[PDB]
DNA sequence: TCGAGAATCCCGGTGCCGAGGCCGCTCAATTGGTCGTAGACAGCTCTAGCACCGCTTAAACGCACGTACGCGCTGTCCCCCGCGTTTTAACCGCCAAGGGGATTACTCCCTAGTCTCCAGGCACGTGTCAGATATATACATCCGA
DNA sequence: TCGGATGTATATATCTGACACGTGCCTGGAGACTAGGGAGTAATCCCCTTGGCGGTTAAAACGCGGGGGACAGCGCGTACGTGCGTTTAAGCGGTGCTAGAGCTGTCTACGACCAATTGAGCGGCCTCGGCACCGGGATTCTCGA
């Protein structure tokens, strides 16, 4: 009964059927392995199926320190009282941290690699192994963070072990808030979706909900369509680096020796700074690369992103494109014309309409990732929607939000409001030039990338207590 | 020219449906009319100053405008 | 037969940008017309106020930027800053 | 010489940046101009006629119709506090007002 | 819930305090449209062959992945405003705020 | 003979010009009366038909805010019906007749 | 001794009315305007004028609104100002 | 931390009677009081961004004087 | 040359008409500024001076008063049509309100 | 210290002249100040807006008359106007 | 809660005029170089905003009481509403005129700019005289007897 | 409607601090030119503003029956003003300190200005379809029992 060596369609596995004349796999018997989400009240005929959220809703930086307490408990430093994190004892980024390694059963890093035998990364989420670049944030966030505790330490010696990794979780969590509202989301959805879903701050509403809802899950997936091809890494000049400058992404995905054994992260980062995403268009929806050749090593075939993401929205019970439609006042398309009117597109409403037959039928993946994007956003009107609710109930429901009074005090406040990332990462790389301010929006050196000695650093001058 | 009853009842009444008017006196409508004559003396005044001043004997649609603007009742759609 | 120029062609390619099916009508063409003139002399004018404050000879971003915080209301305005800066660097790339 | 690049493609604007600038030129402000304060301000003019025009277009397509009528903008301007509160001495000519009836006239 | 907290739980506990257990971690989903199953409750559009939705036959999804999201990988377009920082922030949040587990 | 009440016909008129983005005054009678008052600054003048409706537009909109105003002065004082002293109170608070 | 309600109240406005002293204790005010401008900028600095100018400026403000609140008051057929004429006021001046 | 009870209710009793008030509701004082905040954050927000843009510490009264200015609130008697 | 004869002194006016042009060239108002705009300005600012002046000085006067104070410049605005129009938006520090009472509020 | 300048001379030379018994204070000289700076920036600005309205690049006294009748109310503005034209007519004298 | 009459919603053809696409071309925007004056930076000076300290003491605070007012209910009638008929002129569609808005060519006079200098105006220092501060008086004015 | 009963404008001293004035000097306004471009003045073209006629008919007006709501009694509960005694920081006056506003000197780099080139946008001309248009069929919001 396992969906990665079984085909049959039986609980909790409903795999994927490959239709006839298809392009990879020439046997109809054989089916893309799928896993059924965990319902919430299993056992139960009456309550609805529905789905749980495995991590906290908040924007607490949970990838950082965790939502459980033994996984809290295990990234803390515990051999001393400067409430630092748990940190590699084995191998170093040229004197510099790495996340320490996890035993898992089924430990899928070394599958990658056989040579190597380099094990997965440890960190506040379970996927945190899956990409060497995903990997390598993970290493920045837990350096600043020990960094912080220690220049806390140092200017206040009289505080604990336990008060030091306490502020400094907060200061992170702090920086991921500012981070991801201040720069993340406006270039998702756009300075339209963003300022109507996202206004201005008024205080902390502890009657507006801040759970994450079910269609989030598969309307944030927007970013399955920006995976380039290839991973880029790059050397100090900023240049294509021997060996293997690109690599195929296939040869990338939950592989941690590139990370160990390949100079750390200071490559990676600098190929993330250094590498424009792809543009989602709507003939190029996903590469083949995620499309077709997704996880050739952990497993026995390739996997399929797309078709992965609208069987997960049926499988979790989502309302098709028409009701998600009519949530956000938008027209619901019924025939063909409608579809071509509101998808921009003749060839492509054309072909939705004969794979599924109504608009009620399509899923609100194909169908968010189907309609042109927003202006100077990434998703279309209905995703835009969806994550700009989601994202403004994060944030207004938020006590601990680090605009709230009696969090951070006011001065603590104005010195929150100077981080970016690129202070981050040459706070805790060995990268001398970073990218200008807007990470997200830099892609060309050394077009939009300066020597960042000019960045001030974070003043904790505010922190002294007396 | 006692072109001010021009302005009947009925079209006072529909400008106060518009307003969301139900119930309406029946010594309203002079007073509506005075205030309709004293607000068009004020705007007019106004766009006949800004047509005088460009030596002109037509009052042009930005004459108006400029006059509504001036008493912070600025107009799109006229220029 | 003057060469009248407005913002006709530049509303029209943000249309497009935005709704590429959906048109423009003439009334609503002046309408938009003076609403971008409204508040680029809003912004100016806010400027120059402040560049005469400190007794500043130019207008640089910083004056156009804080015009911006204080007239455009909430939000607005802070999303008016971001479009604006990253004009700004975008410009200083090339 | 080389092949002429207008400045809002340099910025990646639609709104025109040599025009902007001389406007703020000639348009008695301050004896000088930056050469970023065009930019700021053709992206901010952008960004605003971007919002309004999406407000506009959605109002339009609620009302299935094609283009765009005062009213459309009217009604995406009404509906919007802080676009309100920028347009709050604003008339905009063909727009009408607001359906609102108050709750005691109700029968 | 304590009656007072400086710093946040583990699980995200005690932020609401009219209502604790919401918000925190491992707490099951919430639904803005009520589930649209095959049946209504248990199973997903696609389960049983030949039933149709709403009348109309639930199509393959890796036959809607070929028709519609399969394209030549040499005609890639770069996104020349976003970087990868992009991409990696994008999983980077999604691995902080959303993640729904599955059976081994 | 059918009859509706008294307060159905006012409503259904409520709900029926407040969709509508027409002008509401009779274009003659309102340009008769705008180069009347026009008469008392300057003499043989002449009106773009422009000009003329943006000053019909203007008077419109600023009448019906004042109905506006008018009708919750009214209400305050626990009252339906529209009067004079409503109209003078709120263009007094706005400053008008201040 | 005593006099009736209504009488000592008419003495007040008759005897404020005269005098332009500021009605407010200045420590107070300077504590709410620092604790104000608190949220905008750290290790503020105020001028004595410019508290100052803040005080005379809320004063005429509340004042003006007072007198609307009453004006209200008298439409409605009563005496005594409610918080519904206040919000009344600044409805129709356009502040609300 | 709660400086706007420092606006004593004989305070604002004493404006209301410079304001013609004879009679006053109990309910008016704190409606007073938030009028009173809403305005000075206005005010007090359009002085420090001016003060910040002059890249200054201290906010000056004349700051004070080109926020109400662009309230539409001149006030004379303060700075030019 | 000749002794420097102030422009104001020509035009017979008590405000700087070299100070009027000077801040009418500087103000950014124009690409030009005329010689005939200072000398208006100058005279439009002095009568409105004057004409608030005189007033509050009899305001003074009513008082028995030697020195003006803020409560007479109230006194003088807002007991004048035209200057309580001019001035409507302006505050005056110091300056008080003008003594009215509701005839309601009055004994009976 | 660097000189600052007002017109704080010139009010008490009107003063002197209008009252030649009655004198003032420093606050009501503030008040005076910036009464006579609020009314020059008023009337400076709807100048350069006529200016502008007409395609000239110059301020005159015809814009300043009609400033001064659109700003200064009924019969004020008359009396203004008057003083004005009177000042410009000495000085087109000497 | 259900018939009658009426107002509005919403389908189906129609053609029509207004918005969108296309074609020249010209005036404005871009490219390439210099000048020097405005602004960034660094340094020193000395206001003045800031933070206790002690004493009055004016005022804020809280309470007891009762009188005036807000609140609600009742009754009248008359003023407002909605419909039927008739009339009045708003409106649409040519028909014609012509007065003024808009455009174009020349020039000349008024404004910006530069150089010198000298006197109005600013910052300083002072003393004396209106003005806020006590004190008793004669009113000024309110409440049952 | 008077006796006192509280409050206050007023006549008579009394310090006092701030305003009107004298003075030094310094920097900005005045006198005197020159250069150039903005607008003052005609002059022509057309377009769009005004007056008129005439047929349609949409709407305004007059009248009338009736009903509902605006306004004047009438009473009752309560809460807000008034007076009193206790408490508390407001205000004042000195005290010391150093943060930062303000002025000054260097230097450089960035925007104004000029000349050459070309293409972006604006006006004019088709052209077709979005929609305001006219029947006509549902759809129902309401009123009277
Ligand atoms: C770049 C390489 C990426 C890989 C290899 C990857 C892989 C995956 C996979 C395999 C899943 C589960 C598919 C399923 O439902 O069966 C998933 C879920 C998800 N992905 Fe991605 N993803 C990537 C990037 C992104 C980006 C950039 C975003 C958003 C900006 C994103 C958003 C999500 C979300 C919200 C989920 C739902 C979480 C869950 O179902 O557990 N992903 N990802
Ligand atoms: C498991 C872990 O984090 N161990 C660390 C160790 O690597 C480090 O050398 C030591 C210094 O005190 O602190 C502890
Ligand atoms: C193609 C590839 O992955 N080659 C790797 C090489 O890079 C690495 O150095 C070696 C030892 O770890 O294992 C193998």
């Amino acid at each position: 009964v396992n969906c990665e060596t079984s085909c049959v369609q039986q609980p909790p596995c409903f795999p994927l059927k490959i239709p006839p004349n298809d392009p990879r796999i020439k046997n109809q018997a054989d089916c893309i392995p799928f896993f059924r989400s965990c319902p919430a009240c299993p056992g139960s005929n009456i309550t609805i199926r529905n789905q749980i959220n495995a991590l906290t809703s908040f924007v607490d930086a949970s990838m950082v320190y965790g939502s459980e307490e033994p996984l809290a408990r295990n990234l803390r430093n515990m051999s001393n009282q400067l409430g630092l994190l748990a940190v590699n004892q084995r191998f170093q980024d040229n004197g510099r941290a790495l996340l320490p390694f996890d035993n898992l059963h089924d430990d899928p890093c070394l599958l990658t690699n056989r040579s190597a035998r380099i094990p997965c990364f440890l960190a506040g989420d379970t996927r945190s192994s899956e990409m060497p670049e995903l990997t390598s944030m993970h290493t920045l966030l837990l350096r600043e963070h020990n960094r912080l505790a220690t220049e806390l330490k140092s200017l206040n010696p009289r505080w604990d072990g336990e008060r030091l990794y306490q502020e400094a979780r907060k200061i992170v969590g702090a920086m991921v808030q500012i981070i991801t509202y201040r720069d993340y989301l406006p270039l998702v959805l756009g300075p339209t979706a963003m300022r109507k879903y996202l206004p201005t701050y008024r205080s902390y509403n502890d009657s507006v909900d801040p759970r994450i809802a079910n269609v989030f899950t598969n309307a944030f997936r927007y970013g399955h369509t920006l995976i380039q091809p290839f991973m880029f890494r790059l050397d100090n000049r900023y240049q294509p680096m021997e060996p293997n400058p690109r690599v195929p992404l296939s040869r990338v995905f939950f592989a941690s020796w590139r990370v160990v054994l390949e100079g750390g992260i200071d490559p990676i980062l600098r190929g993330l700074m250094a590498t424009p995403a792809k543009l989602n268009r709507q003939n190029q929806i996903a590469v083949d690369e995620i499309r077709e050749r997704l996880f050739e090593q952990v497993m026995r075939i390739g996997l399929d992103l797309p078709a992965l993401n609208m069987q997960r929205s049926r499988d979790h019970g989502l309302p098709g494109y028409n009701a998600w439609r009519r949530f956000c006042g938008l027209p619901q398309p019924e025939t063909v014309g409608q579809l071509g009117t509101v998808l921009r597109n003749l060839k492509l409403a054309r072909k939705l309409m004969e794979q599924y037959g109504t608009p009620n039928n399509i899923d609100i993946w194909m169908g968010g990732v189907s309609e042109p994007l927003k202006r100077k956003g990434r998703v279309g009107p209905l995703l835009a929607c969806i994550i700009g609710t989601q994202f403004r109930k994060l944030r207004d429901g938020d006590r601990f939000w680090w605009e709230n009074e009696g969090v951070f005090s006011m001065q603590q406040r104005q010195a929150l409001a100077q981080i970016s990332l690129p202070r981050i990462i040459c706070d805790n790389t060995g990268i001398t030039t970073v990218s200008k301010n807007n990470i997200f929006m830099s892609n060309s050196y050394p077009r939009d990338f300066v020597n960042c000695s000019t960045l001030p650093a974070l003043n904790l001058a505010s922190w002294r207590e007396a | 020219r006692d072109n001010i009853q021009g302005i009947t009842k009925p079209a006072i009444r529909r400008l106060a449906r518009r307003g969301g008017v139900k119930r309406i006196s029946g010594l309203i409508y002079e007073e509506t009319r005075g205030v309709l004559k004293v607000f068009l003396e004020n705007v007019i005044r106004d766009a006949v100053t800004y047509t005088e001043h460009a030596k002109r004997k037509t009052v042009t649609a930005m004459d108006v405008v400029y006059a509504l603007k001036r008493q912070g009742r600025t107009l799109y759609g006229f220029g | 037969k003057t060469r009248k120029e407005s913002y006709a062609i530049y509303v029209y390619k943000v249309l497009k940008q935005v709704h590429p099916d959906t048109g423009i009508s003439s009334k609503a063409m002046s309408i938009m017309n003076s609403f971008v003139n409204d508040v680029f002399e809003r912004i100016a004018g806010e400027a120059s106020r402040l560049a005469h404050y400190n007794k500043r000879s130019t207008i640089t971003s910083r004056e156009i930027q804080t015009a911006v915080r204080l007239l455009l209301p909430g939000e607005l305005a802070k999303h008016a800053v971001s479009e604006g800066t990253k004009a700004v660097t975008k410009y200083t790339s090339a | 010489r080389a092949k002429a690049k207008t400045r809002s493609s340099r910025a990646g604007l639609q709104f025109p940046v040599g025009r902007v600038h001389r406007l703020l030129r000639k348009g008695n402000y301050a004896e000088r101009v930056g050469a970023g304060a065009p930019v700021y301000l053709a992206a901010v003019l952008e960004y605003l006629t971007a919002e309004i025009l999406e407000l506009a277009g959605n109002a339009a397509r609620d009302n299935k119709k094609t283009r765009i009528i005062p009213r459309h903008l009217q009604l995406a301007v009404r509906n919007d506090e802080e676009l309100n509160k920028l347009l709050g001495r604003v008339t905009i000519a063909q727009g009408g007002v607001l359906p609102n009836i108050q709750s005691v006239l109700l029968p | 819930c304590p009656e007072q907290d400086k710093y946040r739980t583990i699980t995200g506990m005690c932020n609401n305090r009219r209502s604790p257990t919401l918000g925190a971690s491992n707490r099951a989903f919430v639904r803005w449209l009520p589930a649209e199953y095959e049946d209504g409750f248990s199973l997903p559009y696609g389960w049983t062959p030949g039933v149709k939705r709403n009348g109309f036959p639930v199509a393959l999804a890796r036959a809607v992945s070929n028709e519609i999201v399969r394209f030549p990988t040499d005609q890639l377009t770069p996104d020349q405003e976003r970087s990868l920082m992009f991409m990696q922030w994008g999983q980077l949040l999604d691995h902080d705020l959303d993640f729904t587990p599955e059976p081994a | 003979p059918h009859r509706y009440r008294p307060g159905t016909v006012a409503l259904r008129e409520i709900r029926r010009y407040q969709k509508s983005t027409e002008l509401l005054i009779r274009k003659l009678p309102f340009q008769r009366l705008v180069r009347e008052i026009a008469q008392d600054f300057k003499t043989d003048l002449r009106f773009q038909s422009s000009a003329v409706m943006a000053l019909q537009e203007a008077s419109e909109a600023y009448l019906v805010a004042l109905f506006e105003d008018t009708n919750l002065c009214a209400i305050h004082a626990k009252r339906v019906t529209i009067m004079p002293k409503d109209i003078q109170l709120a263009r007094r608070i706005r400053g008008e007749r201040a």
